[PDB]
């Protein structure tokens, strides 16, 4: 019976390490990969960062509470653990937000975003991102086991809000429209190629791209939402849960990992599918 | 038609044994050796490039 | 060429604006000094600006009083006085420089104008106050300074200006090595540390005048007392 | 006539190979190697925004000037990484540029015909154009100045002009190249000088006279790059096909052979040492490998660059390399 | 530590960088274009009309954009050794005339052949080329009198340019080893003051908007 314990120290500590290496990996090879210096590539480096706060400074100590269920650390320590955890998922997910709007500019409005698509552009997105997830994870300490504060529902739903559901909205919404633009063009191309108005060679490469279109946005937007909304649905309603509602304790840190492991999965997703990625990942080695 | 002249003035140099350029060129080198920084490492006092 | 306006007569204490107007060359990537010159002495730097108004500096003397601008569009350098003391009156000079290796700062000197009122630094020393020359006959002027100007990169800072009677003062020798574009090859400078010495070898006309030997290692800049050939 | 010339061919191809009496590598077998080599990249040149295409050292072994597609030269103080000047072109397609030994010209070219003058010594401090030269027929490959007054271009119209600065007429027209001219090389006393062109052939030629001397072959592709050997009686030579080869004016034939069966790609630039023991050659595969003069062994490898190394240089006395590169930015070793 | 003068240099060098970094953001933000095409195959009027020794530059701006166009027909030197210079243009204009699929360099199989290498250079492997296919009035004047089957013997059916030109253009595309990676852009001039930019201008647009994509991770 106490080797279930161990397994799942064993797998959650590979778990980490293993984000941490993919995060480290897509950090250095922006860095020093000066083909991958682009405002787009400055979020994917951005969101790489946050990943490596997340696995760093929370998911050690997540694993030591998490496995125990006692926290020995004390409370002063938790009150930091706490708001860094909020802050950087926070973080992660408005980074994800901001790369399907920068995405969604470039899809839809490239000419002028060209002009708008910049270095300061990039950092000043990445700034108002840190300040939302700051002022999401703040308030708690000025309110008032270590758990997320619930003493007032109204501090739940704002902060379960702007944490998921808004940037949840908000990347659906982009992402359906990028899917719509890009089938728009595959099928319904520009009146460009004179009288083209063989032609089985053509559908072939078209409904290639589209499938290929279809699977990135869908693994894009399944791997925020089946990795959050479990996490987010149940911290949500918890607090609602006060007397007639109940879940266990064990599920509740399983969709906690799960969520984590959106860190691990966004690199993978975010670099591989590009083609100036994987040619610096292989250039690294 | 022109290079058929050029050719013919080009016959008339004369040509040293591949023994001798080789021996020029290896007593250049060894006595221009001493004067070359980038075959013997130089101290980073004489060397301007820190 | 550079011509300057806005002098006069001003009451001690009270301001005036001085302009430089700059033609015929890029003013704009050109550094710019204001050194002034009293009736009876030597120049004295007053303040610098650098290309683009990246950098300015004033001497001790006239820090926060006087302010230097530029204004790249109409190629004029202004230089905003107030409370101007009587020690201040002197004529100001319009100096143009450029920075970079090889280069040849304080080349070219403005006319001037004359100013006139109602009523740690480097010491540089020239103790060979006059010379009574000839035309034919080799000079040698002597200059001392308190601090050695043989920098760590190899570059010994100094400068010799020579300023004729009713003309303002022309770059001579820079660097103690290179000399001024159009000045002629009868002029040699040479020198170690603390130490420094400007020789002319058979002098003839259109060479009477006096010379002031400057150090650049850092500001506020200083000038020589000044060796006067007669 | 055509049957003349080849007999004549033939005749001195068996002239050169009685000359031949012994080879550099069989001589060269006693002789120490000069052992593994390396370099450091002690100044990395940042600025540029595009590709690099030329660069040349100057006679003083601290300025250096660069070429590069944003349409710009840019001066370099090696020993402390400052911009000298920044000297704005007409045409942006550039991919030759020249300095003058005495420091106050600067020339430059490229797609467009009009090998440009520029004088750093101007009395109005800002760069401006001294002379253009026009009249080549081909984009202009290299250039290299004699003096402030006398210049030798090489373009793709298959001849090399000789251009008077002063009055910006042709001095001198050299014709007898089959292809291209890719790349030029100035003898140290500038009395002659050889030029690559893309006949997979290298013929030198004599300024005074006005007429070539000279001609050596044995490359299978375009020539691309060429350099004269330090004494000024050899220089090496670079194509495409990934050889790089020493030839002697005396002997009028090659001497040494440099590749290697993994290096696939083509040699860009080359250039000697002070010493000339040791030849460094650009490639494709952005790196820079050393080859002895003399044992023909890699001696070391010059890796760092991006996208590929396009002009290579050697200062006057030796003490540093500055490699260029596609990457937009010049490694001085 | 730096001298004045050190100082003073480092801060030139400084402002020297600044006026490069401004430079360069002026050249990515316009587009560079390269013009092919052979002597007669009408890019010289296409320049001419697009302008609103070696090698021409022309700059022009259409709807907020800069353009330059690159004309390297009076290069008459092999391509591949100056080629890779514009290996950075955004997309490549191919100017062909219709009206010489009839006359003699057969220079229409030589249009194609220049077509063919330059679609398949190394260098431009990730690099759109805009088609123009010129005089198009001519080559359906001259059509209905002179069967298009001299230049292409497999071609088959009526000599009409509603159904000559197509063809014309699917075999030019035909010469596409590497359709996945690039696309081609084809148009038909006419007497126009400004179609011909308009559809320019949609061209880099389009290739804008796929470049954009492709770094999303689609197309
Ligand atoms: C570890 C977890 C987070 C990864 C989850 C990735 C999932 C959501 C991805 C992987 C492959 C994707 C599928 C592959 C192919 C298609 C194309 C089309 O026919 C409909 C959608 C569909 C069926 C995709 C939907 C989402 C998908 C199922
Ligand atoms: N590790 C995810 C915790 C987290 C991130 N954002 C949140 C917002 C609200 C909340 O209760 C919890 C969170």
């Amino acid at each position: 019976l106490q080797a279930l314990k161990i397994s799942l120290a064993v797998v959650l500590s590979v778990i980490t390490l293993a984000t941490v290496l993919s995060n480290a990996f897509v950090l250095t090879t922006i860095l020093l990969t000066r083909k991958l210096h682009t405002p787009a590539n400055y979020l994917i480096g951005s969101l790489a960062t946050t990943d490596l706060l997340v696995s760093i400074l929370v998911m050690p100590i997540s694993i030591a509470y998490t496995i125990t269920h006692t926290w020995n650390f004390g409370q002063i320590l938790c009150d930091i653990w706490l708001s860094s955890d909020i802050t950087c998922c926070t973080a992660s997910i408005w980074h994800l937000c901001v790369i399907a709007l920068d995405r969604y500019w470039a899809i839809t409005d490239a000419l002028e975003y060209s002009k708008r698509r910049t270095a300061g552009h990039a950092a000043t997105m990445i700034a108002i991102v840190w300040a939302i997830s700051i002022c999401i994870s703040i308030p708690p300490l000025f309110w008032r086991d270590c758990l997320v504060n619930t003493s007032q529902i109204s501090y739940t739903i704002y902060s379960t809000c702007g944490a998921f559901y808004i940037p949840s909205v908000l990347l659906i919404i982009l992402y359906g429209r990028i899917y719509r633009a890009a089938r728009n063009r595959i099928l319904n191309p520009p009146s460009l190629y004179g009288k083209r108005f063989s032609a089985l060679e053509r559908k072939r490469i078209s409904a290639a791209r589209e499938r290929k279109a279809t699977k990135i946005l869908g693994i894009i937007l399944g791997a925020f939402i089946i990795c959050w909304l479990p996490f987010f649905v149940v911290s949500l309603v918890l607090p609602i849960c006060r007397d007639s509602c109940w879940i266990h304790p064990a599920l509740f840190d399983f969709f906690t990992w799960l969520g984590y492991l959106n860190s691990l999965i966004n690199p993978i997703i975010y670099t591989v599918f590009n083609e100036e990625f994987r040619q610096a990942f292989q250039k690294i080695v | 038609r022109k290079l058929v002249e050029q050719l013919k003035m080009e016959a008339n140099i004369d040509r040293i044994k591949v023994s001798k350029a080789a021996a020029d060129l290896m007593a250049y080198c060894e006595a221009h050796a001493k004067e070359d920084p980038l075959l013997t490492p130089v101290p980073a006092s004489e060397n301007p490039f820190r | 060429q550079l011509v300057e306006s806005g002098g006069g007569l001003v009451q001690p204490g009270g301001s005036r604006k001085l302009s430089c107007s700059a033609s015929g060359f890029a003013f704009s990537s050109f550094g710019m000094h204001w050194v002034r010159q009293a009736p009876e002495k030597g120049l004295e730097w007053v303040a610098y600006i650098s290309s683009g108004s990246g950098t300015i500096y004033y001497a001790d003397t006239v820090k926060g009083r006087f302010t230097i601008s530029r204004d790249d569009p109409k190629n004029t350098l202004f230089l905003q006085m107030t409370s101007l003391r009587s020690e201040d009156t002197a004529m100001y000079y319009c100096v143009r420089s450029i920075y970079y290796y090889g280069s040849s700062p304080f080349d070219f000197w403005g006319q001037g104008t004359t100013l006139t009122v109602s009523s740690s630094d480097i010491v540089m020393t020239q103790a060979t106050s006059s010379v009574p020359v000839t035309p034919g006959e080799s000079v040698s002027i002597s200059c001392r300074s308190s601090k050695s100007l043989l920098h760590s990169n190899g570059n010994t800072y100094l400068y010799w200006f020579l300023q004729r009677p009713g003309q303002s003062p022309q770059l001579l020798i820079y660097r103690m090595s290179n000399l001024a574009s159009g000045v002629p090859d009868r002029f040699s400078g040479s020198g170690s540390g603390t130490a420094f010495t400007l020789t002319i070898s058979r002098l003839e006309a259109e060479d009477v005048g006096v010379y002031y030997c400057m150090q650049h290692l850092e500001y506020p800049l200083t000038f020589g007392a000044g060796t006067k050939l007669e | 006539l055509r049957q003349e010339a080849e007999q004549l061919k033939n005749q001195i191809r068996d002239a050169r190979k009685a000359c031949a009496d012994a080879t550099l590598s069989q001589i060269t077998n006693n002789i120490d190697p000069v052992g593994r080599i390396q370099m450091r990249t002690r100044r990395t040149l940042r600025g540029h925004l595009a590709k690099i295409y030329a660069m040349h050292w100057g006679t003083d072994s601290r300025l250096l000037v660069s070429a590069s597609q944003d349409g710009k030269l840019i001066i370099w103080d090696s020993y402390t990484t400052n911009k000298v000047h920044a000297i704005p072109l007409r045409s942006s397609w550039v991919m030759t540029c020249a300095y003058a030994p005495s420091g106050n010209y600067v020339a430059c070219g490229g797609l467009d015909n009009i090998c440009s003058i520029y004088n750093l010594k101007t009395r109005e401090g800002n760069v401006r154009v001294s002379r253009e030269l026009a009249g080549h027929t081909g984009y202009l490959s290299c250039c290299r100045f004699l003096d402030d007054n006398q210049i030798v271009t090489s373009s793709g119209d298959t001849t090399c002009a000789l251009w008077d600065i002063e009055t910006g007429q042709q001095t001198t027209t050299f014709t007898g190249h089959t292809g291209d001219v890719m790349s030029l090389s100035l003898a140290p006393d500038t009395r002659l000088f050889v030029s690559g062109a893309c006949d997979a052939s290298a013929k030198l030629w004599d300024v005074r006279e006005g007429m070539c001397r000279q001609t050596f072959t044995g490359h299978e592709s375009d020539i691309n790059a060429i350099c004269f050997f330090p004494n000024g009686n050899a220089f090496a030579t670079g194509s495409d096909d990934a050889t790089c080869r020493l030839f002697d004016l005396r002997a009028d034939q090659e001497l040494m052979t440099y590749s290697h069966d993994n290096i696939i790609c083509g040699i860009t630039s080359v250039s000697f040492s002070k010493s000339g023991r040791l030849l460094l050659a650009g490639y494709d595969d952005f790196n820079c490998n050393v080859w002895d003069a003399l044992k023909a062994d890699r001696a070391g490898v010059l890796a760092g660059h991006d996208n590929r190394v396009s002009c290579l240089g050697v200062t006057d006395d030796g003490m540093a390399v500055a490699t260029g590169s596609w990457d937009s930015f010049l490694k001085i070793w | 530590t730096l001298s004045a003068e050190d100082k003073a240099a480092v801060e030139r060098s400084k402002m020297i960088d600044r006026n490069l970094r401004e430079d360069g953001e002026k050249a990515a933000r316009e587009v560079k274009l390269l013009l092919l095409g052979a002597g007669e195959s009408g890019k010289n009027t296409i320049v001419k009309q697009m302008k609103i020794t070696g090698i021409v530059e022309t700059h022009f701006t259409f709807k907020d954009l800069h353009f330059k166009m690159f004309d390297v027909g009076a290069q008459r030197s092999e391509r591949k050794k100056w080629i890779h210079c514009f290996e950075g243009v955004t997309a490549i204009i191919f100017c062909v005339a219709l009206s010489d699929y009839d006359l003699v360099l057969n220079r229409m199989h030589a249009s194609m052949k220049l077509f063919d290498s330059i679609c398949n250079n190394k260098w431009f492997t990730d690099t759109s080329i805009i088609l123009f296919l010129n005089k198009k009035d001519l080559f359906e004047e001259k059509i209905k009198k002179s069967p298009l089957t001299i230049c292409y013997p497999e071609y088959a059916g009526s000599n009409t340019y509603e159904e000559a030109a197509a063809y014309i253009q699917c075999q030019f595309e035909d010469l596409n080893k590497r359709k996945d990676t690039k696309e081609i852009y084809t148009h038909f001039t006419c007497s126009t003051d400004t179609k011909n930019v308009q559809f320019v201008f949609d061209a880099v647009t389009d290739v804008i908007i796929k470049n954009n994509l492709k770094d999303c991770g689609l197309f």
